[PDB]
RNA sequence: AAACUCCUGAACCCGGGACGAAACCCCCGAGGAGGGGACUGACGGUACCGGGGUAAUAGCGCCGGCCAACUCCGUGCCAGCAGCCGCGGUAAUACGGAGGGCGCGAGCGUUACCCGGAUUCACUGGGCGUAAAGGGCGUGUAGGCGGCCUGGGGCGUCCCAUGUGAAA
RNA sequence: GCAAACCGGAUUAGAUACCCGGGUAGUCCACGCCCUAAACGAUGCGCGCUAGGUCUCUGGGUCUCCUGGGGGCCGAAGCUAACG
């Protein structure tokens, strides 16, 4: 579940390093730096070429990776999304960033993912006024992910507020830390809340 | 005995169109008479007359050639890609509302026989009638 | 400056009493990325000869599409031989969907979304030979026009 | 609504009743082609006022006899046996082919 | 075929024979047993492989062998009846559970106890 | 990765705790409306609210080609692998194991069964000059397809209006 | 005349076969049954349209030609996986 241990020794899989277990994974090392490659005794051999099939396979699980979920539900939602009548892909995309573990990442509150989702777990977070505990949890333009009055009260929470303060939320997510909570809008997308990906390459795997 | 002689026609229409020749001969009916009437009308093909050949009444139809392209031979650019014989003499076929066909998803062009007459795809369309399903063209 | 990219090769091969020779050749496809693409059948003795090569046919037997709208116009459907092809026009949320060989080339292209599946015989070559042609009967509104306009 | 159809009166060989032989349209699911078939409906006549040949209209009703279903209403012609002929050609082309 | 020759006829569907006559849907079935022989794939091999005669609990014989080497049933065990060909014996067919009354894949194997039996090696100590 | 560190609070107990239950009935007007008194909880002190709260199960399959993952002794046409081509006839990435690695995760594999594929029973969608396959040729029976115009019926047909097409 | 089958002969390691001397079924005539067949175009019947350069059976028109159906050479367009 979540792989979790080793978890950016993973991000030298890869072969490119992330934002994933937040401090010691963006400075100077995701344990990167120190080496950038799929780890393993076999790692900077002289590498061969992925078939087509295979490097798009490798995107959708890089996409599974970054956002740290069991391709279960994801990839359900993702024939869901095929259900929603626009174009699949980017609209799935879309409503693909809209999973609240990731989300209040990106709005501020956490560090690491693992961080947000052991949080949410524990009803530290309550959005428009309902404390719940699903982080596997879509949200609609126009909520209110406030927080736990006694996770305000807590420290490390506010060790993750101060160091963010000069940030730009992606337009829309607005950080309050006037008394720790984050107003929800609108629907970005891959231009505008992007990252660096090819999503029609793994739609294009995908369903065969 | 051509029970069958609008297949005869169009298959002329390959004939003609394949060996390229200023204009094909062949007989006339009424049918054939608003054919060309459309085929013509939908700016496809260049022509039709109710001429005579051997003192019986002959219809020829001119063909349309569009600009005289290149490459390692001329032949030039053919208006009638092709054709095709839908209600053959077996399958009667019949059609109106969304059982209109697309032909290249939006453009194409076919031909239709109902009550009122010989109609186009997106004539027919607009008309809001239907009747039976005879040809096609692109 | 275009995109110098591959496809598959050929180890072709015949005996003798000098025992039994061999000769290779290499399937290429020149791709500006989108737009002009162009196919390059190399046959050579040594490989990597035939690799830039047929790359450099690639740059001699080109063609290009009227790339509408991150896809193609009308649908259509192509054979040479005994091999087939099939094509109809898709709006994204569908993306480029073919067998390896028809999607490689139609990145070459810079296809981003059409539909098209493949019926006969199941060879490489005439299949890629069938993709020209092909490639080379995509028309316009404008192309219907000239013809359904009248000369 | 009782349900009737256009048939083609055959065997006055019975008392008091005729069989009548139809024949009904429909294309094919799937295939196109339209097709036209044996059905031969019970008509019931009163006083055989009717007989071979002869076209008429025939009409669903209450049982009768033994199957014998529906009734006769309107004549429509005479000068027939045409129909009748082919018929009767097809049965003894029926009973023309054996396994013995 | 010609579209009168076709609506005459109606092209027979398919009508599969199946690979399994092992009947009623026989994927694990009785597996009673007898003899040994040995045969060999085609030309280049030799080996063992057991026969399993079977009966099922329905009938007749077959040749059921199981996965690999390291036999352990004297009679019976009830074989359950699997189903694969392989590159011999003219059917080969319907392996073995290994594990159920008898077999329980061998003693050492250090992958495929997921039917090569041993529940986990477990170092322990 | 671990180890080491700072961390929250699973599980676990303590205080509380449901909804589901307002009828029916009774009193009132008439036993008609409306209002008002009221039995009524198995589920189960359970979903859940509060407190204290502790770092606390990871396993399966593949690693020759179809497929993404290969380095090392052993095995010597012997022991095994086996969906299809095949691997060992002592330098085996295909058999054993070891390591690392790849797929997945309260899931992982193996087998039975229908179909897309498979346009391989070919309606969109087939073939019979040599790859399956044209009758031994004549022949005409039922059957089907019917050359050019005028009108008539308007069964098949087409659209339009309506009943149904239940619920899920 | 002929020839299975049949006999010896010759040949050969062997000669139930080629090469030899014979000799019947039968080959033929009658009616009848076979109802087979590489019954060969390895290619159903019907109508049409798309180059002709050239020999040829017949039919006609007073004729180097035109023409109505056949016997072939070539190969335009097109079809076949290729030969065709």
């Amino acid at each position: 579940g979540r792989y979790i241990g080793p978890v950016c020794r993973l991000c030298r899989r890869e072969g490119v390093k992330l934002y994933l277990k937040g401090e010691r994974c963006y400075s100077p090392k995701c344990a990167m730096e120190r080496r950038p490659y799929p780890p393993g005794q076999h790692g900077q051999k002289r590498a061969r070429r992925p078939s087509d099939y295979a490097v798009r396979l490798r995107e959708k699980q890089k996409l599974r990776r970054i956002y740290g979920i069991s391709e279960r539900q994801f990839r359900n939602l993702f024939e869901e999304a095929s259900k929603k009548k626009g174009v699949t892909g980017s609209v799935f995309l879309g409503l693909l960033e809209s999973r609240l573990d990731n989300v209040v990442y990106r709005l501020g509150f956490a560090v690491s993912r693992r961080q947000a989702r052991q949080l949410v777990r524990h009803g530290h977070i309550t959005v428009n006024g309902r404390r719940v505990d699903l982080p596997s949890y879509r949200v609609r333009p126009g909520d209110e992910i406030a927080v736990a009055e006694k996770s305000r009260n807590l420290e490390l929470i506010r060790q993750n507020l101060e160091a963010m303060k000069g940030r730009k939320v992606g337009p829309w997510l607005s950080l309050d830390v006037e008394g720790m909570k984050g107003k929800f809008l609108r629907l970005p997308d891959r231009e505008d809340l992007a990252l660096p990906v090819n999503e029609q390459l793994v739609i294009e795997f995908y369903s065969r | 005995m051509l029970t069958d002689p609008i297949a005869d026609m169009l298959t002329r229409i390959r004939n003609a169109t394949r060996v390229y020749k200023e204009s094909t001969d062949v007989p006339a009916s009424r049918f054939k008479e608003e054919i060309l009437r459309i085929l013509a009308r939908e700016g496809f093909i260049k022509g039709y007359e109710r001429v005579d050949v051997d003192g019986k009444p002959y219809l020829r139809v001119y063909l349309k050639y569009g600009p005289r392209r290149q490459g390692p031979d001329p032949r030039p650019e053919q208006v009638i890609h092709h054709i095709r014989r839908i209600s053959k003499p077996g399958r009667r076929v019949y059609v109106g509302v969304k059982e209109i066909p697309r032909v290249r998803r939006g453009l194409g062009i076919a031909i239709l026989s109902t009550s009122k007459g010989v109609l186009t795809d997106r004539e027919a369309r607009k008309l809001g009638v239907g009747g039976e399903l005879i040809c096609e063209v692109w | 400056d275009f995109e110098e990219k591959m496809i598959l090769i050929r180890r072709t091969a015949r005996m003798q009493a000098g025992g039994r020779r061999f000769r290779f050749g290499a399937l290429v496809v020149v791709g500006d990325r989108q737009g002009r693409v162009g196919l390059g059948f190399g046959k050579a003795p040594e490989v990597p000869l035939a690799v830039q090569k047929a790359g450099y046919y690639a740059r001699r037997n080109m063609v290009e599409v009227p790339l509408q709208n991150g896809t193609i116009p009308h649908e259509i459907e192509v054979e040479f031989g005994a091999s087939k092809i099939v094509l109809k026009p898709a709006a994204p949320g569908t993306g480029v969907i073919a067998g390896a060989v028809p999607r490689a080339i139609l990145e070459l292209a810079g296809v981003t979304d059409i539909l098209t599946k493949e019926l006969g015989s199941r060879n490489p070559i005439n299949i890629a030979y069938a993709t020209m042609e092909a490639l080379r009967q995509l028309r316009t509104k404008a192309d219907v026009e000239r013809l359904r306009k009248g000369e | 609504p009782k349900k009737v159809l256009t048939g083609v009166v055959v065997s006055d060989k019975m008392q008091k009743t005729v069989t009548v032989l139809v024949e009904r349209q429909f294309p094919h699911p799937l295939y196109g082609k339209v097709i036209k078939r044996s059905k031969k409906y019970l008509a019931h006549d009163p006083e055989e006022k009717y007989k071979l040949g002869d076209v008429v209209e025939i009409i669903e009703s209450r049982p009768i006899s033994k199957r014998k279903r529906f009734r006769v209403l309107r004549l429509v012609e005479s000068g027939r046996m045409d129909l009748v002929e082919k018929y009767l050609i097809r049965r003894q082309n029926y009973e023309s082919l054996s396994k013995r | 075929p010609t579209i009168n020759q076709l609506v005459r006829k109606g092209r027979e569907k398919v009508r599969k024979k199946s690979k399994v006559p092992a009947l009623k849907g026989a994927p694990f079935r009785r597996g009673v047993c007898t003899v040994v022989r040995t045969v060999t794939p085609k030309k280049p091999n030799s080996a063992l492989r057991k026969v399993a005669k079977v009966r099922l609990t329905s009938g007749y014989e077959v040749t059921a062998y199981i996965p690999g080497e390291g036999h352990n049933l004297q009679e019976h065990s009830v074989v359950l009846i699997r189903g694969g060909r392989v590159k011999d014996l003219p059917g080969v067919r319907y392996h073995i559970v290994r594990g159920v009354y008898d077999a329980a894949g061998v003693k050492d194997r250090k992958k495929s106890r997921s039917k090569y039996g041993t529940k986990k090696p477990k170092e322990a100590a």
